[PDB]
């Protein structure tokens, strides 16, 4: 996360670390859903043009974390992964349309204050929460800024970041890519002319992109960190993962699995 | 629009040394690559395990604003200069409409001007701030005894006291993860092992008072763990699993008799650890 | 359990709010 800042103790319970286990290495941000499901970027677990592809027994997920430099055992959760879905119609070799995929746990989680689910959007609140200007917030251990060159590699927080975002209008997200956007993804961020800065990053990817209610005052999950080109570059914008738009498949998934 | 002036402040480097005399592009690449190999250096410093404690965390994030500090200053500089890069490609074109030379993007871009005044002033604002986070870790130290390094022989028995620890474990492990009832406890518990010993090839150091006793702590909550969850009682006494003498497929009368001894003392053992467990349960 | 989801154990439930939360409020 760029230009955010430490994140308070159980800010966000839903909050997930996909973890490769060999060599360790923090992989993705992902989100709790229920005891049994977490939710992440597709790219993230299988993306040929980096040779990606995880299976199930190369990764882990640790649940209610704040410090990535420790393991915090009173708060820490750490689960075995029974199976993975990378959506079917993700568009890998073009601009990650559908960039989403579901891991079942192999064993329920326990809830606690640490540890808690994020509410998936239905239509209307998608309709009426995802419009230009209202902001949404991002979480992440990922990097905290662009580096020179792909090689200075990782400036990542010990402590989970947060940054809130502002959704920004399509006309405006198209014009700011060559990439090809598609209806399945929306992109957040400050104008060159808003003075604010921000932006998720390399490592951010799978991260919920949530919003809070005023109608019920609950957080729900309208995107996933997907893709950027650079972070936090002016008149760039971060993508999301449209979340209520991959919505159907993931009732299919959940209910046909697990 | 109407420009943007400025760079960011927080780099070192003196505004006016960019306007310097600019190195030959052939010597260039060498101070480029030195760059890069200094922060990753300043970087991988931050990220030593021993200074994941909670009381270097000042001492990090200053070391961290100094190090993208730096960074943003190449950052912008390469900005700056594809701006120009690209207009020199498009004058290139209209004098060689023949060319079919593709222009870079900004990712494919390179640094083309750097005078030997930014590259000296940014390589010593790196050792600086690193010689800074050297001071500080010093001082946090000197404070707190128990973030002190160990010495060579301290850290041996330190290690090797963890090492056992973990080794219990894995017997723990291997003794059931051909058991269907509890297999999923069983390989979590490896995998909560590895993960806080860290990769085989270069574990976690056990460097000093608090990371034994942590580690320590860790390693017996996460074995209790594999009990809690799957209702079975800790033993007062488990084997500690040694490769030479219990390995899968190079030992395998003495794996199945560690597996063996390990499970009927589970089945002997009574629940009066739960009195006494690292963690709150419930 | 998404019947009690959306509703963080520290916050929403001890009717305590976050730093930022009221920002995202106001953008509405
Ligand atoms: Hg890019
Ligand atoms: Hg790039």
């Amino acid at each position: 996360i760029v230009e955010g800042s430490d994140a308070e103790i159980g800010m966000s319970p839903w909050q997930v670390m996909l973890f490769r286990k060999s060599p360790q290495e923090l992989l993705c941000g992902a989100s709790l859903i229920s005891d049994r499901w977490v939710l992440t970027a597709a790219h993230c677990l299988l993306y040929p043009p980096w040779d990606k592809n995880f299976t199930e027994n190369d990764l882990l997920v640790r649940i209610g974390k704040h410090s990535r430099t420790r393991y915090e055992r009173n708060i820490e959760k750490i689960s075995m992964l029974e199976k993975i879905y990378i959506h079917p119609r993700y568009n890998w070799r073009e601009n990650l349309d559908r960039d989403i995929a579901l891991m079942k746990l192999k064993k329920p989680v326990a809830f606690s204050d640490y540890i808690h689910p994020v509410c998936l959007p239905d239509r209307e609140t998608a309709a009426s929460l995802l419009q230009a200007g209202y902001k949404g917030r991002v979480t992440g251990w990922g990097n905290l800024k662009e580096t020179w060159t792909a090689n200075v590699g990782k400036g990542q927080p010990s402590v989970l970041q947060v940054v809130n975002l502002p959704i920004v209008e399509r006309p405006v997200c198209k014009d700011s890519t060559r990439i090809r956007i598609t209806d399945n993804m929306f992109c957040a961020g400050y104008k060159p002319d808003e003075g604010k800065r921000g932006d998720a990053c390399e490592g951010d990817s799978g991260g919920p992109f949530v919003m809070k209610s005023p109608f019920n005052n609950r957080w729900y999950q309208m995107g996933i960190v997907s893709w950027g080109e650079g972070c936090d570059r002016d008149g760039k914008y971060g993508f999301y993962t449209h979340v209520f738009r991959l919505k159907k498949w993931i009732q299919k998934v959940i209910d046909q699995f697990g | 629009m109407i420009v943007t002036k400025d760079y960011s402040k927080e780099s070192r480097v003196n505004e006016n040394s960019k306007y310097g005399t600019l190195i030959s592009d052939w010597y260039l690449k060498g101070r480029l690559t030195s760059l890069e190999s200094q922060f990753i250096n300043a970087l991988g410093i931050l990220e030593t395990y021993h200074y994941g404690e909670k009381e270097y965390k000042d001492a990090k994030d200053k070391l961290m604003t100094r190090i993208l500090g730096e960074d943003q200053y190449l950052l912008e500089r390469k900005k700056v200069q594809y701006e120009e890069y690209k207009k020199l490609y498009k004058k290139y074109k209209e004098e060689n409409p023949t060319s079919k030379v593709k222009m870079k993007t900004f990712d494919q871009y390179t640094i083309e001007d750097l005078t030997m005044r930014e590259y000296n002033e940014l390589t010593e604002s790196l050792k600086s701030a690193v010689k800074d986070f050297e001071k500080d870790v010093e001082i946090i130290e000197n404070q707190h005894h128990d973030l002190k390094p160990f010495t060579d022989e301290m850290e041996e028995k330190a290690t090797a006291r963890v090492d056992d620890l973990a080794n219990k474990a894995y017997s723990v492990y291997f003794a059931f993860v051909r058991d269907t009832q509890h297999k999923t406890e069983a390989l979590e518990l490896k995998a909560k092992v590895d993960l806080v010993l860290g990769d085989e090839d270069k574990p976690h150091r056990i460097s000093n008072e608090r990371i034994e006793k942590e580690m320590i702590k860790d390693l017996e909550s996460i074995i209790e763990d594999f009990f809690i969850e799957t209702g079975l009682n800790k033993p007062d006494n488990i084997t500690s699993y040694d490769s030479s003498k219990h390995h899968y497929k190079n030992h395998s009368e003495g794996f199945e008799a560690l597996v063996k001894e390990t499970r009927e003392a589970v089945t002997n053992a009574n629940d009066s650890w739960k009195t006494k467990t690292v963690k709150k349960y419930g | 359990g998404e019947a009690d989801c959306g509703l963080r154990p520290l916050f929403e439930k001890k009717s305590l709010e976050d730093k930022t939360e009221r920002e995202l409020l106001e953008s509405y």
